[PDB]
Protein backbone atom coordinates (compact mmCIF):
# COMPACT_ATOMS: atom_id res chain seq x y z
CA UNK A 1 0.00 0.00 0.00
CA UNK A 2 0.83 3.24 -0.75
CA UNK A 3 1.25 6.08 1.74
CA UNK A 4 -0.01 9.52 2.21
CA UNK A 5 1.83 12.33 3.15
CA UNK A 6 0.02 15.37 4.27
CA UNK A 7 0.90 18.78 2.42
CA UNK A 8 1.10 22.46 4.05
CA UNK A 9 -0.63 25.03 1.97
CA UNK A 10 -1.87 28.54 3.10
CA UNK A 11 -5.39 27.84 2.98
CA UNK A 12 -5.80 24.34 4.61
CA UNK A 13 -3.95 20.66 4.74
CA UNK A 14 -3.91 18.72 1.72
CA UNK A 15 -3.39 14.77 1.41
CA UNK A 16 -1.57 13.03 -1.61
CA UNK A 17 0.66 10.16 -2.00
CA UNK A 18 4.43 9.81 -1.79
CA UNK A 19 4.46 9.28 -5.64
CA UNK A 20 2.45 12.49 -6.02
CA UNK A 21 4.10 14.75 -3.47
CA UNK A 22 7.89 14.13 -5.29
CA UNK A 23 5.66 15.09 -8.68
CA UNK A 24 5.56 18.61 -7.36
CA UNK A 25 9.29 18.33 -6.96
CA UNK A 26 9.78 17.43 -10.00
CA UNK A 27 10.58 13.71 -9.53
CA UNK A 28 9.44 10.93 -11.85
CA UNK A 29 10.38 7.29 -10.72
CA UNK A 30 10.81 4.29 -13.03
CA UNK A 31 10.77 0.48 -11.96
CA UNK A 32 9.52 -2.85 -13.56
CA UNK A 33 10.21 -4.00 -16.65
CA UNK A 34 9.21 -1.26 -19.16
CA UNK A 35 5.55 -1.44 -20.65
CA UNK A 36 3.33 0.50 -23.04
CA UNK A 37 1.21 1.55 -20.29
CA UNK A 38 3.67 2.29 -17.53
CA UNK A 39 5.64 4.24 -20.32
CA UNK A 40 2.25 7.01 -21.21
CA UNK A 41 2.71 7.61 -17.21
CA UNK A 42 5.93 8.43 -16.99
CA UNK A 43 5.59 10.17 -20.46
CA UNK A 44 2.24 12.24 -19.24
CA UNK A 45 4.24 13.62 -15.63
CA UNK A 46 7.00 14.53 -18.30
CA UNK A 47 4.13 16.53 -20.14
CA UNK A 48 2.56 17.99 -17.33
CA UNK A 49 6.19 19.22 -15.12
CA UNK A 50 6.82 20.55 -18.51
CA UNK A 51 4.00 23.42 -18.49
CA UNK A 52 4.55 24.27 -15.03
CA UNK A 53 8.14 25.18 -15.27
CA UNK A 54 9.93 24.51 -18.73
CA UNK A 55 13.20 25.72 -17.08
CA UNK A 56 13.33 23.69 -14.24
CA UNK A 57 14.98 20.48 -14.69
CA UNK A 58 13.37 17.43 -13.80
CA UNK A 59 14.47 14.48 -12.28
CA UNK A 60 14.30 10.81 -13.52
CA UNK A 61 15.02 7.86 -11.36
CA UNK A 62 15.34 4.54 -13.09
CA UNK A 63 15.48 1.31 -11.20
CA UNK A 64 13.93 -1.16 -14.37
CA UNK A 65 15.67 -4.90 -15.36
CA UNK A 66 14.63 -3.55 -19.02
CA UNK A 67 11.35 -3.98 -21.67
CA UNK A 68 10.21 -3.53 -24.90
CA UNK A 69 11.79 -1.84 -27.04
CA UNK A 70 9.30 0.57 -28.89
CA UNK A 71 7.62 1.59 -25.59
CA UNK A 72 11.10 3.11 -24.25
CA UNK A 73 11.19 5.15 -27.48
CA UNK A 74 8.36 7.10 -26.68
CA UNK A 75 10.07 7.95 -23.45
CA UNK A 76 13.24 8.58 -25.05
CA UNK A 77 11.57 10.77 -27.88
CA UNK A 78 9.17 13.43 -25.23
CA UNK A 79 12.41 14.05 -23.26
CA UNK A 80 14.26 14.87 -25.65
CA UNK A 81 11.16 17.07 -26.91
CA UNK A 82 10.47 18.50 -24.20
CA UNK A 83 12.96 21.67 -23.23
CA UNK A 84 13.62 20.90 -19.62
CA UNK A 85 16.44 18.78 -19.17
CA UNK A 86 16.07 15.59 -17.51
CA UNK A 87 18.29 14.80 -15.07
CA UNK A 88 18.82 11.20 -15.29
CA UNK A 89 19.80 9.32 -11.99
CA UNK A 90 20.85 5.24 -11.79
CA UNK A 91 19.46 4.28 -8.44
CA UNK A 92 19.67 0.49 -9.11
CA UNK A 93 19.97 -2.10 -11.87
CA UNK A 94 19.81 -0.79 -15.88
CA UNK A 95 19.44 -3.06 -18.43
CA UNK A 96 19.82 -2.15 -21.87
CA UNK A 97 16.68 0.01 -22.29
CA UNK A 98 16.96 0.89 -18.83
CA UNK A 99 20.64 1.98 -19.69
CA UNK A 100 19.34 3.79 -22.77
CA UNK A 101 17.57 5.99 -20.76
CA UNK A 102 20.15 7.34 -18.81
CA UNK A 103 22.15 8.08 -21.97
CA UNK A 104 19.29 10.08 -23.59
CA UNK A 105 19.88 12.26 -20.18
CA UNK A 106 20.54 15.82 -20.89
CA UNK A 107 24.68 16.21 -20.82
CA UNK A 108 25.93 17.89 -17.77
CA UNK A 109 22.42 16.37 -15.37
CA UNK A 110 23.40 12.68 -15.78
CA UNK A 111 24.20 10.70 -12.32
CA UNK A 112 24.48 7.04 -11.30
CA UNK A 113 24.80 5.73 -7.36
CA UNK A 114 28.06 4.37 -6.97
CA UNK A 115 27.25 0.71 -6.45
CA UNK A 116 24.74 0.99 -9.33
CA UNK A 117 25.00 -1.28 -12.26
CA UNK A 118 24.51 -0.75 -14.88
CA UNK A 119 24.90 -4.22 -18.31
CA UNK A 120 24.08 -3.20 -21.81
CA UNK A 121 23.15 -5.70 -24.60
CA UNK A 122 22.01 -5.86 -27.91
CA UNK A 123 17.97 -6.05 -28.70
CA UNK A 124 16.57 -9.54 -27.72
CA UNK A 125 13.40 -10.67 -29.68
CA UNK A 126 12.67 -13.47 -31.72
CA UNK A 127 9.50 -14.65 -34.74
CA UNK A 128 8.44 -18.13 -35.93
CA UNK A 129 6.66 -18.79 -39.22
CA UNK A 130 7.12 -18.55 -42.99
CA UNK A 131 10.41 -17.73 -44.23
CA UNK A 132 9.21 -14.83 -46.06
CA UNK A 133 7.86 -13.30 -43.16
CA UNK A 134 10.84 -14.22 -41.04
CA UNK A 135 12.98 -12.04 -43.50
CA UNK A 136 10.59 -9.01 -42.91
CA UNK A 137 11.12 -9.35 -39.11
CA UNK A 138 15.11 -10.12 -39.17
CA UNK A 139 15.51 -7.14 -41.06
CA UNK A 140 13.39 -4.83 -38.65
CA UNK A 141 15.00 -5.87 -35.54
CA UNK A 142 18.78 -5.26 -37.65
CA UNK A 143 17.58 -1.95 -38.47
CA UNK A 144 16.03 -1.34 -34.73
CA UNK A 145 19.58 -2.46 -33.40
CA UNK A 146 21.06 0.00 -35.60
CA UNK A 147 19.26 3.01 -34.67
CA UNK A 148 19.84 2.20 -30.67
CA UNK A 149 23.09 1.76 -31.38
CA UNK A 150 23.54 5.31 -33.31
CA UNK A 151 21.63 6.98 -30.79
CA UNK A 152 24.04 5.03 -28.20
CA UNK A 153 27.16 7.10 -29.38
CA UNK A 154 25.25 10.08 -30.17
CA UNK A 155 25.09 10.62 -26.32
CA UNK A 156 27.93 8.43 -25.08
CA UNK A 157 30.19 10.09 -28.38
CA UNK A 158 32.34 6.72 -28.92
CA UNK A 159 32.42 5.39 -32.42
CA UNK A 160 29.75 2.97 -33.61
CA UNK A 161 32.38 0.26 -33.98
CA UNK A 162 32.93 0.65 -30.08
CA UNK A 163 28.92 0.93 -29.75
CA UNK A 164 28.88 -2.21 -31.94
CA UNK A 165 31.70 -4.29 -29.97
CA UNK A 166 30.60 -3.54 -26.94
CA UNK A 167 26.64 -4.23 -27.10
CA UNK A 168 27.38 -7.70 -29.52
CA UNK A 169 27.30 -9.48 -26.29
CA UNK A 170 25.83 -9.10 -22.44
CA UNK A 171 28.15 -6.89 -20.83
CA UNK A 172 28.19 -5.49 -17.84
CA UNK A 173 29.20 -2.07 -16.55
CA UNK A 174 30.10 -0.63 -13.01
CA UNK A 175 29.47 2.84 -12.08
CA UNK A 176 32.89 4.27 -11.96
CA UNK A 177 33.50 2.44 -15.39
CA UNK A 178 30.46 4.64 -16.74
CA UNK A 179 32.12 7.91 -16.72
CA UNK A 180 35.11 6.18 -18.58
CA UNK A 181 32.68 5.38 -21.71
CA UNK A 182 30.45 8.41 -21.12
CA UNK A 183 27.13 6.90 -20.33
CA UNK A 184 27.05 9.04 -17.33
CA UNK A 185 28.76 12.26 -16.72
CA UNK A 186 29.67 11.93 -12.85
CA UNK A 187 28.68 10.05 -9.52
CA UNK A 188 26.61 11.81 -6.84
CA UNK A 189 28.78 13.84 -4.34
CA UNK A 190 26.39 13.75 -1.57
CA UNK B 1 -34.46 73.00 -13.78
CA UNK B 2 -34.71 72.81 -9.88
CA UNK B 3 -37.59 70.66 -10.10
CA UNK B 4 -35.57 68.51 -12.49
CA UNK B 5 -32.51 68.11 -10.72
CA UNK B 6 -34.00 67.42 -7.22
CA UNK B 7 -36.17 64.89 -8.65
CA UNK B 8 -33.56 62.82 -9.95
CA UNK B 9 -30.57 63.59 -7.98
CA UNK B 10 -32.64 64.03 -4.02
CA UNK B 11 -34.55 60.83 -4.08
CA UNK B 12 -35.24 60.83 -0.10
CA UNK B 13 -37.31 63.70 0.07
CA UNK B 14 -40.87 64.29 -1.82
CA UNK B 15 -41.08 66.43 -4.88
CA UNK B 16 -42.88 69.78 -3.46
CA UNK B 17 -40.59 70.24 -0.52
CA UNK B 18 -37.18 69.42 -2.17
CA UNK B 19 -38.14 71.81 -5.13
CA UNK B 20 -38.80 74.68 -2.67
CA UNK B 21 -36.15 74.08 -0.30
CA UNK B 22 -33.54 74.79 -3.15
CA UNK B 23 -35.74 77.54 -4.50
CA UNK B 24 -35.85 79.24 -0.67
CA UNK B 25 -32.00 78.19 0.01
CA UNK B 26 -31.06 79.75 -3.57
CA UNK B 27 -32.64 83.02 -2.53
CA UNK B 28 -30.70 83.24 0.33
CA UNK B 29 -27.45 82.33 -0.69
CA UNK B 30 -28.35 85.48 -3.39
CA UNK B 31 -28.44 87.21 -0.11
CA UNK B 32 -24.83 86.49 1.22
CA UNK B 33 -23.15 86.54 -1.69
CA UNK B 34 -22.89 90.24 -2.88
CA UNK B 35 -21.66 93.31 -1.02
CA UNK B 36 -23.57 95.63 -2.45
CA UNK B 37 -25.92 96.68 -5.81
CA UNK B 38 -25.30 92.94 -7.48
CA UNK B 39 -27.60 91.66 -10.23
CA UNK B 40 -30.83 90.53 -8.53
CA UNK B 41 -31.77 87.30 -11.58
CA UNK B 42 -30.76 84.04 -10.50
CA UNK B 43 -29.07 81.82 -12.62
CA UNK B 44 -29.10 78.23 -13.20
CA UNK B 45 -25.32 78.19 -12.12
CA UNK B 46 -26.63 79.27 -8.52
CA UNK B 47 -29.46 76.82 -9.03
CA UNK B 48 -27.13 73.78 -9.93
CA UNK B 49 -24.91 74.58 -7.02
CA UNK B 50 -27.39 74.88 -4.15
CA UNK B 51 -28.52 71.77 -5.41
CA UNK B 52 -24.99 70.19 -5.47
CA UNK B 53 -24.56 70.17 -2.05
CA UNK B 54 -27.63 68.92 -1.05
CA UNK B 55 -26.88 66.37 -2.63
CA UNK B 56 -23.37 66.47 -1.43
CA UNK B 57 -22.05 66.41 -4.86
CA UNK B 58 -18.77 68.39 -5.25
CA UNK B 59 -20.78 71.19 -7.62
CA UNK B 60 -18.19 69.70 -10.56
CA UNK B 61 -20.97 67.02 -11.66
CA UNK B 62 -24.00 69.37 -11.78
CA UNK B 63 -22.62 71.50 -14.94
CA UNK B 64 -19.58 71.13 -17.25
CA UNK B 65 -17.62 73.47 -15.80
CA UNK B 66 -14.73 72.26 -15.45
CA UNK B 67 -14.21 71.14 -19.27
CA UNK B 68 -10.46 71.52 -18.71
CA UNK B 69 -9.65 68.76 -16.08
CA UNK B 70 -11.65 65.90 -18.39
CA UNK B 71 -9.09 67.33 -21.97
CA UNK B 72 -6.13 66.33 -19.82
CA UNK B 73 -7.34 63.38 -17.46
CA UNK B 74 -6.20 60.71 -20.05
CA UNK B 75 -2.84 62.54 -20.18
CA UNK B 76 -2.29 63.17 -16.31
CA UNK B 77 -3.57 59.39 -15.91
CA UNK B 78 -1.80 57.95 -18.68
CA UNK B 79 1.63 59.77 -17.49
CA UNK B 80 1.14 58.48 -13.85
CA UNK B 81 0.24 55.01 -15.34
CA UNK B 82 2.73 53.69 -17.85
CA UNK B 83 1.26 50.87 -19.90
CA UNK B 84 -2.24 49.82 -20.53
CA UNK B 85 -2.67 52.91 -22.08
CA UNK B 86 -5.95 51.27 -23.83
CA UNK B 87 -8.12 50.89 -20.77
CA UNK B 88 -7.52 54.57 -19.51
CA UNK B 89 -9.20 55.69 -22.71
CA UNK B 90 -12.06 53.76 -21.86
CA UNK B 91 -12.61 54.97 -18.00
CA UNK B 92 -12.36 58.43 -19.48
CA UNK B 93 -14.75 58.24 -22.73
CA UNK B 94 -17.51 56.83 -19.97
CA UNK B 95 -16.86 59.94 -17.53
CA UNK B 96 -17.37 62.23 -20.79
CA UNK B 97 -20.34 60.86 -21.72
CA UNK B 98 -22.49 60.73 -18.51
CA UNK B 99 -21.04 64.36 -17.93
CA UNK B 100 -22.24 65.41 -21.29
CA UNK B 101 -25.89 64.12 -20.25
CA UNK B 102 -25.73 60.86 -22.78
CA UNK B 103 -25.24 58.76 -19.86
CA UNK B 104 -27.50 56.05 -18.68
CA UNK B 105 -30.68 57.18 -17.07
CA UNK B 106 -30.90 54.44 -14.22
CA UNK B 107 -27.01 52.82 -14.00
CA UNK B 108 -24.48 53.42 -13.13
CA UNK B 109 -21.70 55.75 -14.83
CA UNK B 110 -19.70 53.01 -15.79
CA UNK B 111 -19.64 49.05 -14.81
CA UNK B 112 -16.33 48.05 -15.57
CA UNK B 113 -14.05 44.82 -14.88
CA UNK B 114 -10.02 44.72 -15.26
CA UNK B 115 -9.45 41.07 -16.16
CA UNK B 116 -5.63 41.13 -16.19
CA UNK B 117 -2.41 39.79 -14.28
CA UNK B 118 -2.28 40.26 -10.40
CA UNK B 119 0.77 43.13 -9.51
CA UNK B 120 -0.29 44.95 -12.57
CA UNK B 121 -1.72 48.18 -12.39
CA UNK B 122 -5.06 47.82 -11.96
CA UNK B 123 -6.14 49.67 -8.78
CA UNK B 124 -3.48 52.19 -9.79
CA UNK B 125 -5.49 53.19 -12.31
CA UNK B 126 -8.44 53.08 -9.90
CA UNK B 127 -6.53 55.40 -7.10
CA UNK B 128 -5.11 57.61 -9.84
CA UNK B 129 -8.78 58.54 -11.17
CA UNK B 130 -9.76 58.98 -8.16
CA UNK B 131 -7.38 61.36 -6.53
CA UNK B 132 -7.46 63.13 -10.60
CA UNK B 133 -11.68 63.87 -10.21
CA UNK B 134 -11.35 64.74 -6.54
CA UNK B 135 -13.70 61.93 -5.55
CA UNK B 136 -13.55 59.15 -2.38
CA UNK B 137 -12.20 55.70 -2.92
CA UNK B 138 -13.73 52.63 -1.53
CA UNK B 139 -11.79 49.46 -2.17
CA UNK B 140 -13.71 46.60 -0.75
CA UNK B 141 -11.98 43.16 -0.38
CA UNK B 142 -14.63 40.88 -1.66
CA UNK B 143 -11.83 37.74 -0.60
CA UNK B 144 -13.12 38.73 2.95
CA UNK B 145 -16.57 38.26 1.83
CA UNK B 146 -16.78 34.27 0.66
CA UNK B 147 -18.94 32.97 2.80
CA UNK B 148 -22.56 33.37 3.02
CA UNK B 149 -22.75 35.14 6.24
CA UNK B 150 -20.49 38.39 5.29
CA UNK B 151 -22.57 39.03 2.61
CA UNK B 152 -25.69 39.90 4.77
CA UNK B 153 -22.95 42.85 6.26
CA UNK B 154 -23.16 44.82 2.49
CA UNK B 155 -27.00 45.16 2.51
CA UNK B 156 -28.01 44.92 6.48
CA UNK B 157 -26.32 44.83 9.80
CA UNK B 158 -26.39 40.94 12.71
CA UNK B 159 -29.33 39.91 14.16
CA UNK B 160 -30.13 42.32 16.89
CA UNK B 161 -28.37 45.57 16.16
CA UNK B 162 -30.71 48.54 14.95
CA UNK B 163 -27.76 49.86 13.23
CA UNK B 164 -29.76 53.22 12.95
CA UNK B 165 -26.73 55.16 11.79
CA UNK B 166 -24.55 52.36 10.47
CA UNK B 167 -26.51 50.42 7.96
CA UNK B 168 -24.98 48.49 5.27
CA UNK B 169 -21.30 48.60 4.45
CA UNK B 170 -21.36 49.23 0.92
CA UNK B 171 -24.75 51.09 1.22
CA UNK B 172 -24.16 53.63 3.53
CA UNK B 173 -20.76 53.80 2.42
CA UNK B 174 -22.09 55.65 -1.33
CA UNK B 175 -24.43 57.66 1.10
CA UNK B 176 -21.70 60.01 2.27
CA UNK B 177 -19.60 60.08 -0.84
CA UNK B 178 -22.01 60.07 -3.75
CA UNK B 179 -19.94 61.11 -6.63
CA UNK B 180 -16.92 58.29 -5.35
CA UNK B 181 -14.97 55.33 -7.08
CA UNK B 182 -15.80 52.03 -5.81
CA UNK B 183 -13.08 49.29 -6.46
CA UNK B 184 -14.07 45.47 -5.35
CA UNK B 185 -10.58 43.37 -5.38
CA UNK B 186 -10.77 39.64 -5.85
CA UNK B 187 -14.49 39.77 -7.37
CA UNK B 188 -14.25 35.88 -8.76
CA UNK B 189 -13.47 35.08 -5.28
CA UNK B 190 -16.75 36.74 -3.72
CA UNK C 1 -1.38 3.64 -9.91
CA UNK C 2 -2.10 6.53 -11.62
CA UNK C 3 -0.20 10.10 -9.66
CA UNK C 4 -2.88 12.45 -9.11
CA UNK C 5 -1.87 16.21 -10.04
CA UNK C 6 -3.53 19.71 -8.42
CA UNK C 7 -4.62 22.34 -10.59
CA UNK C 8 -5.56 26.13 -9.55
CA UNK C 9 -8.63 27.30 -9.75
CA UNK C 10 -10.00 30.92 -8.58
CA UNK C 11 -12.42 29.27 -6.02
CA UNK C 12 -10.04 26.35 -4.82
CA UNK C 13 -7.81 24.27 -5.67
CA UNK C 14 -8.82 21.44 -8.16
CA UNK C 15 -7.23 17.69 -7.95
CA UNK C 16 -7.39 15.46 -10.92
CA UNK C 17 -5.51 12.31 -12.03
CA UNK C 18 -2.64 13.14 -14.69
CA UNK C 19 -5.24 10.92 -17.06
CA UNK C 20 -7.91 12.87 -16.77
CA UNK C 21 -5.81 16.33 -16.47
CA UNK C 22 -4.83 15.54 -19.97
CA UNK C 23 -8.25 15.57 -20.95
CA UNK C 24 -8.67 18.76 -19.82
CA UNK C 25 -6.46 19.86 -23.03
CA UNK C 26 -7.80 17.56 -25.19
CA UNK C 27 -5.09 14.91 -25.09
CA UNK C 28 -6.47 11.52 -24.96
CA UNK C 29 -4.15 8.28 -25.20
CA UNK C 30 -4.63 5.07 -27.21
CA UNK C 31 -2.57 2.44 -25.13
CA UNK C 32 -2.66 -1.47 -25.37
CA UNK C 33 -4.53 -4.25 -27.30
CA UNK C 34 -7.89 -2.31 -28.42
CA UNK C 35 -11.25 -3.71 -27.45
CA UNK C 36 -14.44 -3.00 -27.19
CA UNK C 37 -14.45 -1.54 -23.51
CA UNK C 38 -11.03 0.86 -24.65
CA UNK C 39 -12.53 2.05 -27.32
CA UNK C 40 -15.37 2.73 -25.91
CA UNK C 41 -13.72 5.30 -23.38
CA UNK C 42 -11.99 6.61 -26.25
CA UNK C 43 -15.04 7.89 -28.33
CA UNK C 44 -16.53 8.73 -24.80
CA UNK C 45 -13.29 11.15 -24.46
CA UNK C 46 -14.15 12.49 -27.92
CA UNK C 47 -17.69 13.35 -27.75
CA UNK C 48 -17.43 15.12 -24.38
CA UNK C 49 -14.65 17.31 -25.61
CA UNK C 50 -16.81 17.97 -29.10
CA UNK C 51 -19.28 19.62 -26.71
CA UNK C 52 -16.66 21.73 -24.99
CA UNK C 53 -15.49 23.70 -27.65
CA UNK C 54 -16.31 22.02 -31.17
CA UNK C 55 -13.34 24.26 -32.87
CA UNK C 56 -10.27 23.03 -31.16
CA UNK C 57 -8.74 20.22 -32.54
CA UNK C 58 -8.02 16.80 -30.44
CA UNK C 59 -5.18 15.31 -30.16
CA UNK C 60 -4.78 11.18 -29.97
CA UNK C 61 -1.41 9.58 -28.95
CA UNK C 62 -1.30 6.23 -30.52
CA UNK C 63 1.26 3.96 -28.47
CA UNK C 64 -0.98 0.52 -29.48
CA UNK C 65 0.37 -2.62 -30.94
CA UNK C 66 -2.86 -3.29 -32.98
CA UNK C 67 -6.36 -4.86 -31.88
CA UNK C 68 -9.43 -6.13 -33.05
CA UNK C 69 -10.56 -4.35 -36.10
CA UNK C 70 -14.39 -4.23 -34.89
CA UNK C 71 -13.64 -1.61 -32.56
CA UNK C 72 -11.41 0.04 -34.23
CA UNK C 73 -13.65 1.69 -36.39
CA UNK C 74 -15.89 2.87 -33.72
CA UNK C 75 -13.31 5.09 -32.86
CA UNK C 76 -12.89 6.08 -37.09
CA UNK C 77 -15.99 7.06 -37.56
CA UNK C 78 -16.91 8.74 -34.69
CA UNK C 79 -12.86 10.99 -35.35
CA UNK C 80 -14.67 11.36 -39.14
CA UNK C 81 -17.93 12.43 -37.46
CA UNK C 82 -16.91 15.04 -35.24
CA UNK C 83 -15.93 17.92 -36.29
CA UNK C 84 -12.94 18.50 -34.69
CA UNK C 85 -9.72 17.39 -36.33
CA UNK C 86 -7.97 14.68 -34.40
CA UNK C 87 -4.28 15.13 -34.17
CA UNK C 88 -2.99 11.64 -34.58
CA UNK C 89 0.81 11.34 -33.11
CA UNK C 90 2.39 8.10 -33.49
CA UNK C 91 4.47 7.40 -29.81
CA UNK C 92 6.63 4.19 -29.84
CA UNK C 93 5.18 2.14 -32.63
CA UNK C 94 1.83 1.79 -34.52
CA UNK C 95 0.27 -1.93 -35.82
CA UNK C 96 -2.18 -2.21 -38.24
CA UNK C 97 -5.09 -1.18 -36.61
CA UNK C 98 -3.53 1.80 -34.77
CA UNK C 99 -1.98 3.06 -38.20
CA UNK C 100 -4.76 2.78 -39.66
CA UNK C 101 -6.09 5.41 -36.41
CA UNK C 102 -3.20 6.98 -37.12
CA UNK C 103 -3.94 7.92 -40.76
CA UNK C 104 -7.35 8.42 -39.96
CA UNK C 105 -6.43 12.16 -38.33
CA UNK C 106 -7.00 15.32 -40.62
CA UNK C 107 -4.60 16.02 -43.22
CA UNK C 108 -1.86 17.89 -41.95
CA UNK C 109 -2.41 16.81 -38.31
CA UNK C 110 -0.75 13.39 -38.19
CA UNK C 111 2.52 13.28 -37.08
CA UNK C 112 5.19 10.37 -36.22
CA UNK C 113 8.22 11.05 -33.86
CA UNK C 114 11.25 10.06 -35.13
CA UNK C 115 12.18 7.18 -33.44
CA UNK C 116 8.81 5.78 -33.62
CA UNK C 117 7.50 2.68 -35.93
CA UNK C 118 4.28 1.53 -37.69
CA UNK C 119 3.54 -1.80 -38.50
CA UNK C 120 1.05 -2.40 -41.23
CA UNK C 121 -0.31 -6.17 -42.72
CA UNK C 122 -4.02 -7.50 -43.53
CA UNK C 123 -6.33 -8.17 -41.24
CA UNK C 124 -6.29 -11.82 -39.13
CA UNK C 125 -8.80 -14.04 -38.15
CA UNK C 126 -9.48 -17.49 -38.08
CA UNK C 127 -12.83 -19.69 -38.07
CA UNK C 128 -13.39 -23.79 -37.07
CA UNK C 129 -16.32 -24.74 -38.49
CA UNK C 130 -18.25 -26.64 -41.34
CA UNK C 131 -17.48 -25.52 -44.97
CA UNK C 132 -20.46 -23.59 -45.18
CA UNK C 133 -19.50 -21.60 -42.09
CA UNK C 134 -16.02 -20.97 -43.29
CA UNK C 135 -17.62 -19.87 -46.60
CA UNK C 136 -19.75 -16.87 -44.89
CA UNK C 137 -16.53 -16.30 -42.65
CA UNK C 138 -13.88 -15.95 -45.12
CA UNK C 139 -15.98 -13.55 -47.41
CA UNK C 140 -16.38 -11.03 -44.45
CA UNK C 141 -13.15 -10.79 -43.64
CA UNK C 142 -12.05 -10.24 -47.56
CA UNK C 143 -14.83 -7.64 -47.37
CA UNK C 144 -13.13 -5.98 -43.98
CA UNK C 145 -10.19 -5.89 -46.05
CA UNK C 146 -11.34 -4.24 -48.87
CA UNK C 147 -13.07 -1.60 -46.84
CA UNK C 148 -9.23 -0.60 -45.18
CA UNK C 149 -7.59 -0.58 -48.07
CA UNK C 150 -9.89 1.40 -50.00
CA UNK C 151 -10.06 3.85 -46.60
CA UNK C 152 -6.21 3.68 -46.10
CA UNK C 153 -6.10 4.60 -49.73
CA UNK C 154 -8.43 7.17 -49.15
CA UNK C 155 -5.87 9.41 -46.81
CA UNK C 156 -2.96 7.96 -47.81
CA UNK C 157 -3.24 8.80 -50.70
CA UNK C 158 -1.57 5.85 -52.44
CA UNK C 159 -3.42 3.92 -55.07
CA UNK C 160 -5.87 0.35 -54.48
CA UNK C 161 -3.52 -1.44 -56.00
CA UNK C 162 -0.06 -0.21 -54.23
CA UNK C 163 -2.32 -0.72 -51.19
CA UNK C 164 -2.42 -4.34 -51.39
CA UNK C 165 0.65 -5.06 -52.45
CA UNK C 166 2.31 -3.87 -48.89
CA UNK C 167 -0.83 -5.06 -47.00
CA UNK C 168 -0.10 -8.50 -48.40
CA UNK C 169 2.71 -9.03 -46.06
CA UNK C 170 3.96 -7.51 -42.67
CA UNK C 171 5.33 -4.10 -43.80
CA UNK C 172 7.58 -1.98 -41.23
CA UNK C 173 7.60 1.50 -41.83
CA UNK C 174 9.99 4.17 -40.09
CA UNK C 175 9.40 7.40 -39.21
CA UNK C 176 10.44 9.34 -42.51
CA UNK C 177 9.25 6.14 -44.76
CA UNK C 178 5.98 6.79 -43.58
CA UNK C 179 6.02 10.82 -45.18
CA UNK C 180 6.92 9.99 -47.71
CA UNK C 181 4.41 6.67 -48.10
CA UNK C 182 1.76 9.34 -47.03
CA UNK C 183 0.69 7.83 -43.51
CA UNK C 184 1.44 11.56 -41.93
CA UNK C 185 2.60 14.83 -42.86
CA UNK C 186 5.70 15.40 -40.95
CA UNK C 187 7.98 14.50 -38.17
CA UNK C 188 6.81 16.12 -34.71
CA UNK C 189 9.86 18.37 -34.25
CA UNK C 190 8.80 22.08 -33.98
CA UNK C 191 5.44 23.65 -33.44
N1 LIG D 1 1.51 50.70 -14.78
C1 LIG D 1 1.96 51.00 -13.57
N2 LIG D 1 2.53 52.21 -13.36
C2 LIG D 1 2.98 52.49 -12.14
N3 LIG D 1 2.96 51.75 -11.03
C3 LIG D 1 2.38 50.56 -11.27
C4 LIG D 1 1.87 50.12 -12.47
N4 LIG D 1 1.36 48.84 -12.35
C5 LIG D 1 1.55 48.54 -11.09
N5 LIG D 1 2.17 49.53 -10.38
C6 LIG D 1 2.52 49.48 -8.96
O1 LIG D 1 2.41 48.14 -8.54
C7 LIG D 1 1.90 48.09 -7.18
C8 LIG D 1 0.61 47.29 -7.17
O2 LIG D 1 -0.35 47.93 -8.04
P1 LIG D 1 -1.90 47.53 -7.90
O3 LIG D 1 -2.71 48.32 -8.87
O4 LIG D 1 -2.29 47.59 -6.45
O5 LIG D 1 -1.88 46.00 -8.36
P2 LIG D 1 -3.08 44.94 -8.53
O6 LIG D 1 -4.01 45.52 -9.57
O7 LIG D 1 -2.45 43.65 -8.98
O8 LIG D 1 -3.73 44.83 -7.17
C9 LIG D 1 1.79 49.55 -6.74
O9 LIG D 1 3.01 49.98 -6.14
C10 LIG D 1 1.57 50.27 -8.07
O10 LIG D 1 1.88 51.64 -8.01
Amino acid sequence: LVPMVIEQTSRGERSFDIYSRLLKERVIFLTGQVEDHMANLIVAQMLFLEAENPEKDIYLYINSPGGVITAGMSIYDTMQFIKPDVSTICMGQAASMGAFLLTAGAKGKRFCLPNSRVMIHQPLGGYQGQATDIEIHAREILKVKGRMNELMALHTGQSLEQIERDTERDRFLSAPEAVEYGLVDSILTH
Amino acid sequence: AAVELAVKYINDRHLPDKAIDVIDEAGARARLMPVSKRKKTVNVADIESVVARIARIPEKSVSQSDRDTLKNLGDRLKMLVFGQDKAIEALTEAIKMARAGLGHEHKPVGSFLFAGPTGVGKTEVTVQLSKALGIELLRFDMSEYMERHTVSRLIGAPPGYVGFDQGGLLTDAVIKHPHAVLLLDEIEKA
